[PDB]
């Protein structure tokens, strides 16, 4: 479930290698974003073969 | 711990016309040894065989792995052959000759 | 084979236990099996009966001159329940190709 | 006062019962809880085809040291003379019923099993005593004494 | 199209590639057995 | 008649060879080629492919054993790609049960227009009377009536 999904997201950041040390000058980045129009921009002639490599 | 439908005949279906009987020894081969098979050389029943092999049990793994299975294009129609239905072509004689031997060697 | 069909008019209208027709005993241990193999012997129905209890004692009607089974046993469990779930559950059984009956 | 009653009783087993439970005739070695496939123990050990562990098995004619056939394990067997018996065998000297090949769970194990043959069978040249099942280790050797035919076992590597 | 065309025909190519590169392998690991079982017939005869 | 009657006399006689036999001593008793011959129906020939594979398939019991075991598994590719069947076309024919086939599988075939054949062929009717719509049940039932 998604939430269980937030869980897993913070405990794998948490057992990332070394992940909080900042002692070199590491530096960390979380990003988020959408890819804005993807359905709309979608092109039906590519798409299909695209699906010509699946089924 | 098998449904009594099932015999040891099946109707195969979706063949070629081009299709070779080596190829049908080969696969279907794996099941058991082949009793006989036979194969639609007619215009209505040409693309159909019948297989049948020296024991059912035979054919049951063969419906069970063989179904649906490829050949060329084609998904080869599998199914468990009926009975009775046209026989009677053929009738029930020379028991005699046989029964008179088993009656002979064997004395019984 | 009535039996079965009696146990079907049970379960299907929803009996609901103690109004059970095994209920019209509650006196009686032993238990009937008619129809049985002639091969068959005693530590033999012993074997297969102890499944659902514990046998106490079985008197098998074996033919007195000839020595051989007539067909058929009278038996008697140590529990009861043992033969309400016996009636009620190894009947219509094959044996040797030929089809036991049990009653009580 | 020599035979009070001439009939008395039993209590003993019946030819139909251990009839109809075992039947291809009727057989002996009816396999154990334990039994399953080994292919099924390669999938639960995560195993394709490639690092699975097959058991092939090793045909030498006891007078000549090869293959007559080699044979997986991984499809128990009925190791016996020829029909019942799967694992039929061309030799003389082997029961209606020889021995058992099971494959047994302690880990998916090979195990051996005389029935009693007669004659006995030798296990790399040593035999071993009937009614136990023994296990087998790779490049082990089947035949009690000098045995038309010898065999080996071989697990799938390299 | 064409991509496609010249594409498929690239894979199948490369597939039989893996595969000529596989048999040779399986015939190698066929031979090494049959060694190790030679092998083991000769430590039981001696 | 007299044939009919025969007929009993040799299956009684054979049920006591038989039942005999085992006192000396089912569906799954060997067969005969003119009992071969005598299940499927007209128009099949039988094959032998080659005296080879004939010799693989008497070795077949043997090597069902012995094959079985052996050296064998499958594996498939990855790689990009006919597809002929038939359901009952012609203007509409209700359709067929995936077992039904066997019965019906002359009307399948679309082979059309060149004697008895096609009284056979156009007596798939019986089809519309199985399954299909109530209307096709009663029109077809009345035009087999008066046929």
């Amino acid at each position: 479930p998604p939430p269980l999904l937030v869980y897993k997201w913070c405990q794998g950041i948490n057992n990332l290698q070394d992940v909080w040390e900042t002692s070199e000058g590491e530096c960390n980045v979380m990003l988020e974003s959408r890819f804005e129009k993807m359905y709309e921009k979608i092109d039906l002639t590519l798409l299909n073969r695209l699906l010509r490599l699946i089924v | 711990r098998l449904p009594p439908e099932v015999n040891r005949i099946l109707y195969i279906r979706n063949l070629p016309y081009k299709i070779t009987a080596e190829e049908m020894y080969d696969i279907f081969g794996k099941y058991g040894p082949i009793r006989q098979i036979r194969v639609g050389n007619t215009p209505e029943t040409r693309g159909t065989a019948y297989v049948v092999y020296e024991d059912i049990f035979d054919a049951k793994n063969a419906c069970d792995h063989l179904s649906g299975f490829n050949v060329c294009n084609r998904y080869l129609v599998v199914l468990y052959y009926n009975a009775n239905r046209a026989f009677q072509k053929m009738d029930t004689k020379k028991k005699e000759e046989q029964l008179k031997l088993l009656k002979e060697k064997y004395g019984i | 084979k009535l039996i079965n069909e009696l146990n079907e008019r049970e379960v299907q209208l929803g009996v609901a236990d103690k109004v059970s027709w095994h209920s019209e005993y509650k006196d009686s241990a032993w238990i009937f099996l008619g129809g049985l193999p002639y091969e068959l012997t005693e530590g033999d129905i012993i074997c297969v009966f102890s499944q659902y209890g514990e046998i106490v004692n079985i008197n098998l009607v074996r033919d007195k001159k000839t020595g051989k089974s007539k067909g058929f046993c009278f038996l008697c469990y140590e529990d009861q329940r043992s033969t309400i779930l016996a009636v009620d559950n190894f009947n219509g059984i094959k044996i040797k190709g030929r089809t036991i009956r049990v009653d009580h | 006062n020599l035979q009070a009653q001439e009939e008395e009783r039993e209590f003993y087993n019946a030819r139909r019962r251990e009839h109809r439970q075992r039947n291809d005739p009727g057989g002996n070695n009816k396999e154990k809880e334990v039994p399953a496939k080994e292919k099924p123990s390669f999938e639960l050990s995560g195993a394709l085809l490639e690092d699975t562990n097959t058991f092939r098995g090793v045909v030498i004619k006891y007078s000549e040291p090869k293959r007559w056939r080699l044979y997986p394990f991984k499809n128990a067997y009925l190791l016996g003379r020829h029909p019942i018996d799967h694992p039929s065998c061309s030799k003389q000297h082997a029961v209606f019923q020889y021995r058992l090949v099971e494959y047994t769970r302690a880990r998916v194990k090979p195990y051996i099993i005389d029935l009693g043959s007669g004659n006995g069978t030798f296990l790399n040249n040593k035999r071993i005593e009937p009614q136990r099942y023994y296990e087998l280790k790779e490049k082990d050797v089947l035949k009690e004494i000098d045995d038309e035919d010898e065999e080996e076992e071989e697990e799938v590597s390299d | 199209y064409i991509a496609d065309r010249k594409a498929r025909e690239a894979v199948e190519m490369r597939a039989q590639v893996e595969r000529k590169m596989a048999q040779k392998e399986k015939e190698k690991h066929e031979e090494k057995l049959r060694e190790m079982a030679q092998k083991a017939r000769e430590r039981r005869a001696g | 008649a007299e044939t009919p009657r025969t007929d009993r006399g040799g299956d009684s006689i054979g049920e006591t060879p038989t039942p005999g036999a085992s006192k000396r001593k089912e569906r799954n008793r060997p067969l005969s080629d003119e009992e071969l011959d005598a299940m499927f129906p007209e128009g099949y020939k039988v094959l032998p492919p080659p005296a080879g594979y004939v010799p693989i398939r008497t070795p077949a019991r043997k090597l069902t054993a012995t094959p079985t075991p052996l050296g064998g598994m499958t594996g498939f590719h990855m790689q990009t790609e006919m597809k002929s069947v038939n359901d009952q076309p012609s203007g509409n024919l209700p359709f067929l049960k995936p077992d039904d086939i066997q019965y019906f599988d002359k009307l399948l075939v679309d082979v059309d227009e060149s004697e008895e054949q096609k009284e056979r062929k156009i007596m798939k009717l019986l089809l519309k009377i199985k399954n299909g719509t109530p209307p096709m049940r009663k029109a077809a039932l009345r035009q087999i009536t008066d046929k």
